[PDB]
C-alpha cells in the first residue's frame, strides 16, 4: 500500500510586482493515492475561486496536480498554499515568498 | 486520437 | 527535438459512494490537449488546447465513445485486482495506465509503450519490441497470459507504430504554432544575505518551453550537486515552465560560482557569475 508524499511549491507565474495582476500557483507532486486537499490563503483566509488541472502522473505513477488563482500582489499581504494528505500527520502549509 | 484495440481488462 | 504522444488513465474506487472515478488526459509533448472525467456533467472528452478546438463532431464523438469504452474496462479492472489479490471489498483502491510514442527530429517513430499500474507499483508492461511483456508478480503473470492468447501485443503494436505517430504528426502541424516552439528561458540571478558570512546565490530559468532543461552550479568550474538546492520544473501555468538552482556561499566568494543553463531553445549554453 504505497503511500507518497507530496511535494510544494508556492509561486507566481510572472515575476512579483506590486499592484499588478498576477497568477499564485500551488504545484503539488509526487504523491500517491491521489486524494489530496489543497488551499490557497491570503493573510490567513482560504481562497475562493482556486482552480486545478487535470489529474495526471509522472513516469514513477506518482501525480502531480497545479492548484492556482489569479492575484494581485501587494507589499503587506501575505500568501500560502495549505495542502493535507494521507502522508501528512498535520496538513503542511507553505508560504509564499516572491525570490521562491 | 484514443487506441481502439488492445485495451482489454486485465 | 523529439516528440511524443502520452495518454494518462487514472480510475480510483470508492467503496459505497458509487461508481469508481476515472479521469483521462491526453499530450503532446508537454502540452495537455484533451480530457475526460467521469463525474463531469459533459461525459464528453473536452479539449484542453486551442489547436484541438478545430477538430469536427466526428473526432469529439469517437474519442467520446473511446474514452467511455476505456473507463469501462477500468471498471471491471477494479474489480478483478481486488479479487487476484483477495483484498477488503471497502477499501479504496488506484489502477493507472499509460501508453504512447515517440518520435524524433525528423518524426519518424523512436519508441512506443503502453504500461499499467496497480496501486503505484508497477503490474504490467509492453516491453521495447513491442512483442512482449513484463510481468513482475504471479497475478500479473495471469493477465500476461490472457493478453497472450487475445494477441493484445500485436494490436497495440499497430497502433503505436502506426496511428499514435499518425495523430501526432497531425497534432504537431495543426498546431504548430504551440508545439513546434522554442521559448528559451529568461535568466537571472538573486543574492540574498542569511547572515553576516553566508549569502544565498539563486539561479532562475523562466518562461521556457519545452519542459526540458538543465541548470546547475559550480564552484571554480567544479561539480557542486551535493551542495545544490534544485527545484523540480515546475508549469508557470501559461504553457511555459520555470525552474530554479540555488547555492549558500560564503560572502567574498560570490566570483567562484557560475550557474550553467542548457535548453533546447539556446543557441549555445548558457554561463552566469555573480559580478
Amino acid at each position: 500500500m504505497i503511500q507518497r508524499t507530496p511535494k510544494i511549491q508556492v509561486y507566481s507565474r510572472h515575476p512579483a510586482e506590486n499592484g499588478k495582476s498576477n497568477f499564485l500557483n500551488c504545484y503539488v507532486s509526487g504523491f500517491h493515492p491521489s486524494d489530496i486537499e489543497v488551499d490557497l490563503l491570503k493573510n490567513g483566509e482560504r481562497i475562493e475561486k482556486v482552480e486545478h488541472s487535470d489529474l495526471s502522473f509522472s513516469k514513477d505513477w506518482s501525480f502531480y496536480l497545479l492548484y492556482y488563482t489569479e492575484f494581485t500582489p501587494t507589499e503587506k499581504d501575505e500568501y500560502a498554499c495549505r495542502v493535507n494528505h494521507v502522508t501528512l500527520s498535520q496538513p503542511k502549509i507553505v508560504k509564499w515568498d516572491r525570490d521562491m | 486520437a484514443l487506441a481502439g484495440i488492445g485495451i482489454l481488462t486485465v | 527535438g523529439s516528440h511524443s504522444m502520452r495518454y494518462f488513465f487514472t480510475s480510483v474506487s470508492r467503496p459505497g459512494r458509487g461508481e469508481p472515478r476515472f479521469i483521462a488526459v491526453g499530450y503532446v509533448d508537454d502540452t495537455q490537449f484533451v480530457r475526460f472525467d467521469s463525474d463531469a456533467a459533459s461525459q464528453r472528452m473536452e479539449p484542453r488546447a486551442p489547436w484541438i478546438e478545430q477538430e469536427g463532431p466526428e473526432y469529439w464523438d469517437g474519442e467520446t465513445r473511446k474514452v467511455k469504452a476505456h473507463s469501462q474496462t477500468h471498471r471491471v479492472d477494479l474489480g478483478t485486482l481486488r479479487g487476484y489479490y483477495n483484498q477488503s471489498e471497502a477499501g479504496s483502491h488506484t489502477v493507472q495506465r499509460m501508453y504512447g510514442c515517440d518520435v524524433g527530429s525528423d518524426w519518424r517513430f523512436l519508441r512506443g509503450y503502453h504500461q499499467y499500474a496497480y496501486d503505484g507499483k508497477d503490474y504490467i508492461a509492453l516491453k521495447e519490441d513491442l512483442r512482449s511483456w513484463t510481468a513482475a508478480d504471479m497475478a500479473a503473470q495471469t493477465t500476461k497470459h490472457k493478453w497472450e492468447a487475445a494477441h493484445v501485443a500485436e494490436q497495440l503494436r499497430a497502433y503505436l507504430e502506426g496511428t499514435c505517430v499518425e495523430w501526432l504528426r497531425r497534432y504537431l502541424e495543426n498546431g504548430k504554432e504551440t508545439l513546434q516552439r522554442t521559448d528559451a528561458p529568461k535568466t537571472h540571478m538573486t543574492h540574498h544575505a542569511v547572515s553576516d558570512h553566508e549569502a544565498t546565490l539563486r539561479c532562475w530559468a523562466l518562461s521556457f518551453y519545452p519542459a526540458e532543461i538543465t541548470l546547475t552550479w559550480q564552484r571554480d568550474g567544479e561539480d557542486q550537486t551535493q551542495d545544490t538546492e534544485l527545484v523540480e520544473t515546475r508549469p508557470a501555468g501559461d504553457g511555459t515552465f520555470q525552474k530554479w538552482a540555488a547555492v549558500v556561499v560564503p560572502s567574498g566568494q560570490e566570483q567562484r560560482y557560475t550557474c550553467h543553463v542548457q535548453h533546447e531553445g539556446l543557441p549555445k549554453p548558457l554561463t552566469l557569475r555573480w559580478e
